[PDB]
């Protein structure tokens, strides 16, 4: 075999390093590590509960927000606190607006590169671009005349011979398929994105008191001061102006954000048919609205070899048996104790002894559900909504591939959507049904104001001696989340954060068993090994981030 | 179509955000800043390059650009055990940031991290993560701190590197004075309330939803250097933590933020 | 497709800068408006029709209307000598705003001038300008002062008839409470400073370049009620009167602004 | 033969009313009518002159800003004051940054609805009307799709049963000559141009501490502090965003305004054989950049009997030629003293007794220049910058007149200007033009605060006894303003302002002449004399501001 190293991974969040043994041209085997540790979980320990979240935000700052409620709702789970339902709208909302951005991100800036070819754009005849979008888009910002000032753009860069975030990247690679008018198509909805994403970012800023790091939670509810005829708080004029940016979005997510990724998986058709990195998925309900902290508008659940017919529902926070499956291991991993540790008896103690192929090799732990290797995120998510008969979900999925069928001909079934284009697709589906959420709050907020329900915050009484636990979940952008205290005479004794990129990026675990990177990556053509590409493709899909997966 | 000014941005222990808060900067935008401002000749997080192709990139930007460059780190740099708490390419992290420093032209700690240590370097400081400034003790880095700063915090200051030929002006911790120079609470639109006695006790409460004083509630203002107050957040008007309705951590401040409980008060000189 | 809610917007002596508010609105935009939120169904400035058409749609609207409308008012109305220092199709505007205000479902005086005077009752006031409450001493006016107001001073009033069906809360001068239920002296953002003795003298001495306090140059903050410290002004972060460089002139208040000097300071509570 | 009256005169600033004489089909004669005043002359009387100008501000809000700076400028001229270069560079940009504003909402929001009609509009089919804008603009926002969008705008609108302000409009006058495209084309514009002076007012804001009626001026210069390492003050981020701003103006106005302004043009070719108001222009020179008020970047002049060949140029804000030439008369208005007066010795008595068609008919006074009516604002403007042989304006003058060519197959001569659409030309030009403006100050600005020149204000003295005379001229978007005080015993004396629109809708003088507007009116073809559209047509053309004629 050739063994190669990716090292850095870019276009992620953090430090990943990938390693692949290839077999004719094959990838046979790979292993993935993350590279970097600050310990956060020793850090929040020995704290006042109320610290926590301001602390382990700080996990990760491209999924800022995520920590912070998933701390709080950790604290409340272990004091049992009902959170105020105006605290949830106002915590969904932000976290809804958070994750359109983050989604749009990864697709483009983050992603786009792997399949989109720049110096093909410059090619590009801006009007064909543009006829090839008629009846398939909507959006305002295909013409030709905003395809050629694109264009321009790019030649000017090339031009200059500094080239920048752009240098060295794999044009002309033989696994990219896009004719030029694609590739200019892509670079033009590159560069909108980013006004869409800085309007999301506006809707999380007015409510989170700035982004990233918002700073706008508590345990026991919200910080934001509600009252619709105070000066200097959460009045009507402050609410307006979040719909202002709330209503900005959707044009962009539905007719570019969606439309390019049937567009993408129309071109890249193999992509259906490698990248299945897990049989066993697993998603939490999200978007609590009710004064429980439950009736969740999206649902969760766990589906097993692959079967959403038999999949079990998860409709509380509070599932036992969620609760009790989660465990995770470190034989693989640079930390001293192995076997499988259920995370409030969780350690992370760290031993690293550098890297063996088959001893210890990453930060990440390995965690598992009842012992299972499980791939968590959007196409996690979608699959479990889809087996829940979510018809948001089915209409949603439906657009996408009508749009592919008017491109190819073809249809897509479920079981292509095991795949790496699967995984970009469940991602889309999520920020488009997102869009909904946030009107949906939006409009229950302003609802509930209006009845006279102005309350945002519950005090807590943490007792003083005793010792008690408590698991905040949370659908992150990446997946299931869940944050762990045990709180012992008033301060926290144990804290351990088991984060989606933890489950999909961790290495070998107690049993050898391969987690999703790792086992997405076999059978991965590799053109050239020296340029790995294909390899890169599949990895993004998962959207890595490492200072989540290891914190 | 003229030559752009070269930077190169590291990341060590970094949650990222640093980066992040450019996707929120209006003046400039992340895609004018990129294709206009400068030449980004290295950033990880936006690289069509990978592995031995953006290592390729950084050394070709190194030689090309010697004493020519703006060196940025976001993240602490862990110091314990040989570096190995950040490794790539298969090389600590300090190693890749002391030979980037050789050849920079200014050098930048963006965020609190890097300007002295920040959550990373918090409580037991489990990996020894030290500041830039720290690592490089030959060496002026000017110190733009915050969890995260607001991006023009960091714009405005390559902008007066680029257009005026030299750093801004700096206090004694090689801050900017025009964002880090004056206490949050000597330039807070809630210190009438603080006078006259009016306060927060907590969320909720009469006083919070009459947008009264924070101090109460645990407010670092009064120990915290910063533009918050002023400058905000987001370009969208009136954001920033206090506005919005909870205290100010001192995320800005070296043994405030990530040291101070949220509810502890401050110190009021 | 649903209907939308009628305004009615008359103007006496304006200027017409209130309506020009608008085209700064961000929530709504003044499109947005216009288009969404209300149905406009008369104003001089914006309207395709114009002479004995527009005279049609004001008539036929305050019919079809009747009870349901929100009546706008911008400018002085001056009652001197019959009326007829304002003059709209032959009549006297006095008339034509009495006659609207009989079918409103509520009542606007949008700018100092119509909420008590403003400038164009000022000094020896050569046409005996007076508010919008006082032509009409039955009715509850809804005062917006400023000149202009942050047209969302307005626009939140009328969402908040919309939203809710009623008026907001109003202070003692029927003034919405959430613009104008503060002294700006009372959450201003240079209170620190006035409280250490740290003032400007004059523009461009080294206290006003370091964004100190503006009382001694005038600054008529602490006897103005108003939101230009916290909510400012145009949504882009930062931008009143003091923190441009220039004290507050009183324009929100009777008897403050236009009356006093510039330079002439204020009482202090 | 029949008497109509057009009252009130809708999208312009202030109260309007127009008679009119139509004989066979045409205007014979008409008078035009200021209906409000307010005495703002004797508000601001014997009051410290440095407070002038925030209460002359308020003579209009429309041309906001303009009021200000006359006034300051002409406290200056009575004090001797030499107004610092950074003063003048922050003063310019303001007055460049509203003035852009100004005019896109004069030719959209005022004026467009003269010429467009919104019910043709929904017969348009949006790919021809996309298609017919190639090779003519590069505009990014003429796509089919965003005409779609503008045209089911329209659709719910009229569908709604609540027309607004589109109600009871021209839709299907005869004079309405464009196809349904255009129509749609101009709506879309119309929309579009919402944004563009929204940006441009954001300039104007972040220099004037608020827009409408900027708070930053002071007798001696400018109250904002530089200060590029000071917090709270004017910075360089501050200074970044300002021109974040600058930037975002051009684009709109070159390839929308500026080509609307030809296609209107092109589909009304005999409004440039009608609407001449006068054979004398005026203007003066604007936007100084020297130390001592004068090096202005804009030429000023005379223009008599139309002879470009043989104007006289002015160079300076204290030419005394200018300065002894200007009177006003009362003939014809509702004030007591009726001979010319020069305004240092004006006065403003109100004696009101009704409308007479032959005695006293308007609250507006009646302007003559050594005797002579005179046409003021960007017709004048633009003749005057021709005269002077300034190359930028022949060049952007061109550029309109070959977009014209392109269209129609036909060229524009200088004698065509001396018309309606010849006037709407002249505004056209000069906002193209203040986008350098904006360049070339901003630019000055910073190289001079990097010089180390912070300076902004010189405090000034007003001695206790004496009489001094000022006079504060500036080139408003309406035209040549002055504003004339007299300090007596160190207070404001006598205060007189004569406003463009003075000069403009002025009626009959002391010697009966016939000013602009009235002039302009004789000849115009009245189809429908109960809808006289075609009066309303050549009254807007001088983009009417009734508040400021008559203050
Ligand atoms: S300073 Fe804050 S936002 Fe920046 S890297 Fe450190 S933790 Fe992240
Ligand atoms: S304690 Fe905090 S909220 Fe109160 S005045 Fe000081 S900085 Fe402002
Ligand atoms: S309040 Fe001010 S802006 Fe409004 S009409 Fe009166 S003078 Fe004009
Ligand atoms: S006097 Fe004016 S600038 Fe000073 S604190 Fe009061 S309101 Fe603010
Ligand atoms: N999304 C996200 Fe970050 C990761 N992985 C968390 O939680
Ligand atoms: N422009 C403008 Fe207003 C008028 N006429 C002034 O000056
Ligand atoms: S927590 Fe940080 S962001 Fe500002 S308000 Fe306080 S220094
Ligand atoms: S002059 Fe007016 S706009 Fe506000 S700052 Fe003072 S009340
Ligand atoms: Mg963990
Ligand atoms: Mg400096
Ligand atoms: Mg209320
Ligand atoms: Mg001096
Ligand atoms: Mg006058
Ligand atoms: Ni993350
Ligand atoms: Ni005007």
């Amino acid at each position: 075999s050739q063994r190669i190293t990716i090292d850095p991974v870019t276009r992620i969040e953090g430090h990943l390093r990938i390693d692949c043994e290839i077999e004719n041209g094959v990838v046979s085997k790979a292993w993935a590590s993350g590279t970097m540790w600050r310990g956060m979980e020793e850090i929040v320990k020995n704290r006042d509960p109320r610290d926590a979240w301001m602390i382990v935000q700080r996990i990760c700052g491209v999924c800022t927000t995520t920590h912070a409620l998933s701390s709080v709702r950790a604290a409340e789970s272990a004091l049992n606190i009902d959170v105020p339902v105006n605290a949830q709208y106002i915590r969904n909302i932000i976290l809804a607006a958070h994750t359109t951005h983050d989604h749009i991100v990864h697709f483009y800036q983050l992603s786009a590169l792997d399949w989109v070819d720049i110096t093909s754009a410059l090619q590009a005849d801006p009007t064909k671009a543009s006829e090839m979008l008629k009846g398939v888009s909507t959006w305002h910002l295909n013409s030709p005349e905003e395809f050629t000032k694109v264009q321009n753009k790019i030649k000017d860069l090339v031009a200059s011979g500094q080239l920048g975030i752009f240098a060295n990247g794999y044009w002309g690679h033989p696994a990219m398929k896009l004719p030029p008018e694609v590739n200019l198509i892509a670079v033009a909805h590159y560069l909108q994105a980013l006004e869409c994403q800085r309007d999301a970012n506006r809707v999380v800023a007015l409510l989170g008191g700035k982004t990233p790091h918002i700073q706008n939670l508590a345990v026991g509810g919200v910080a934001n001061p509600i009252n619709l005829d105070g000066l200097g708080v959460l009045n009507l004029e402050r609410l307006m102006y979040i719909k202002s940016f709330i209503d900005k979005l959707s044009d962009f997510v539905e007719q570019v954000y969606k439309v390019d990724t049937a567009v993408i998986a129309a071109f890249y058709p193999e992509w259906l048919t490698r990248g299945k990195g897990a049989v066993n998925y697993l998603s939490v309900p999200e978007f609590p609205t009710d004064s429980k902290n439950g009736s969740f508008l999206f649902p969760g659940g766990y589906i097993e070899n692959a079967d959403l017919s038999s999949y079990r529902p998860i409709t509380s926070h509070s599932d036992e048996y969620l609760i009790k499956g989660i465990q995770e291991s470190a034989k693989h991993s640079w930390y001293k104790d192995e076997a499988p540790q259920a995370p409030w008896e969780g350690t992370t103690i760290p031993a690293y002894d550098g890297w063996s192929d088959d001893g210890k090799y990453s930060w990440v732990k390995s965690p598992t559900f009842y012992g299972k290797t499980v791939e968590v995120g959007p196409l996690a998510n979608m699959l479990v909504k889809l087996a829940a008969g979510r018809e948001s979900t089915q209409n949603k999925l439906n657009e996408i591939v009508a749009i592919y069928q008017k491109l190819t001909g073809n249809t897509l079934e479920v079981a292509q959507l095991h795949s790496t284009l699967g995984r970009i697709i469940g991602r889309t589906v999520h920020c488009c049904e997102l869009q909904d959420i946030l009107q949906n709050q939006y409009s229950a907020l302003i609802t509930n104001i209006g009845k006279g329900d102005h309350t945002t915050f519950v005090k807590p009484n943490i007792p003083a001696t005793g010792e008690f636990k408590g698991v905040g979940f949370l659908e992150a952008p990446r997946g299931m989340l869940s944050h762990w205290m045990v709180i012992k005479d008033g301060i926290i004794s144990n804290y351990q954060a088991v984060v989606p990129s933890t489950w999909n990026s961790g290495p070998r675990n107690f049993n050898d068993d391969v987690g999703p990177y790792e086992q997405s990556l076999v059978g991965t053509p590799v053109a050239d090994p020296n340029k790995p590409l294909e390899v890169v493709r599949t990895i993004h899909s998962f959207d890595p981030c490492m200072a989540c997966a290891v914190h | 179509n003229p030559q752009r000014p070269p930077v190169i941005w590291i990341g060590a222990q970094e949650c990222t955000g640093c980066t992040e808060s450019l996707l929120r900067a209006t003046h400039p935008t992340v895609e004018n800043l990129v294709l206009e401002t400068i030449s980004l000749e290295y950033h990880e997080v936006l690289s069509a390059a990978f592995g031995h192709q953006v290592e390729e990139n950084k050394h070709n930007a190194l030689e090309k650009y010697k004493g020519q460059y703006v060196l940025v780190v976001d993240g602490s740099i862990p110091l314990k055990d040989n570096g190995i708490y950040c490794m790539v390419a298969g090389e600590p992290i300090v190693d890749h940031i002391r030979k980037a420093a050789e050849g920079a032209a200014a050098i930048i700690a963006i965020g609190s991290c890097s300007a002295w240590g920040g959550v990373a370097a918090a409580g037991v400081n489990p990996t020894g993560a030290v500041s830039l400034q720290e690592v490089l003790p030959g060496k002026t880095v000017i110190n733009i701190p915050g969890c995260p700063p607001n991006p023009h915090n960091f714009l405005a200051t390559v902008a007066h590197i680029i257009t005026y030929g030299k750093p801004p002006k700096l206090d004694d911790k090689n801050r900017p004075t025009f964002a880090y120079g004056r206490l949050i609470h000597e330039h807070c639109e809630r210190r009438p309330h603080f006078d006259a006695g009016r306060f927060a006790k907590e969320f909720g409460d009469e006083g919070h939803r009459e947008g009264w004083c924070l101090y109460h509630l645990g407010c670092k203002g009064p120990e915290t250097y910063g533009n918050c107050s002023t400058l905000q957040f987001c370009d969208v008007g009136g954001v920033w933590p206090v506005a919005i309705g909870h205290p100010c951590y001192g995320c800005n401040e070296e043994g405030i933020g990530f040291h101070k409980g949220i509810h502890q008060l401050a110190n009021v000189e």
